[PDB]
Order: C-alpha cells, then sequence, then structure tokens
C-alpha cells in the first residue's frame, strides 16, 4: 500500500503497478543509488480496452 | 505457514495462447527428456516462452 511494486526486471509483461511503483536505480551523475516511486490514476474508460 | 509467491510472477496470457498445442507439445516434450533420457540441451528455459 505504500511501496507498490519494485521493479527489478521481472518477466516481460508482469504490468507494473499494484497501484505504484518504486524502485531504486543508480544515477549517472555519480555512484550514488536513489529510489523513485510513480502513482498513476486510471481515467477515460481505462477499464475497457 | 507461507505466503503467496508466484501470483505475481504470473503473466495472463490469452486463451488461444494458453490452449496452444505448441506449448503443451514442448513442455511433454521436455518432461520426457528429463524422465527417460537426461540431456540439458538449452539448460535455461528462458521464461519469456
Amino acid at each position: 500500500k505504500y511501496l507498490g511494486m519494485l521493479q527489478n526486471g521481472y518477466s516481460d509483461s508482469t504490468s507494473a503497478y499494484v497501484d505504484n511503483i518504486s524502485t531504486g536505480l543508480v544515477v549517472n551523475n555519480e555512484s550514488k543509488l536513489e529510489a523513485y516511486k510513480i502513482t498513476r490514476v486510471k481515467t477515460d474508460d481505462y477499464d475497457k480496452n | 505457514e507461507p505466503e503467496d509467491y508466484g501470483s505475481q510472477q504470473w503473466a495472463a496470457p490469452s486463451l488461444s495462447g494458453a490452449a496452444s498445442q505448441t506449448v503443451q507439445a514442448a513442455y511433454q516434450q521436455d518432461l520426457t527428456m528429463l524422465g527417460r533420457g537426461g540431456v540439458s540441451k538449452n539448460l535455461r528455459t528462458a521464461n519469456s516462452l
């Protein structure tokens, strides 16, 4: 409920939202790991199609 | 008691895809190779298939 699904290179589809996505990656600027979180709100007839 | 493991690792397939004859034939061939022989050609199954 807080973090969602941690992305680590799962199967091809697997979805990515439960209903959030969050994971850590190494920044390109230097050798420090950052963590990001994205939340999605469905809209305009997402259920169909 | 343990918890659910493979529920979130399952990619939902199409009805035609799940009932495809090629998939079942490949799985049965692999099982027979395992049971009667033991040859491990294509060791990794490449779970995307």
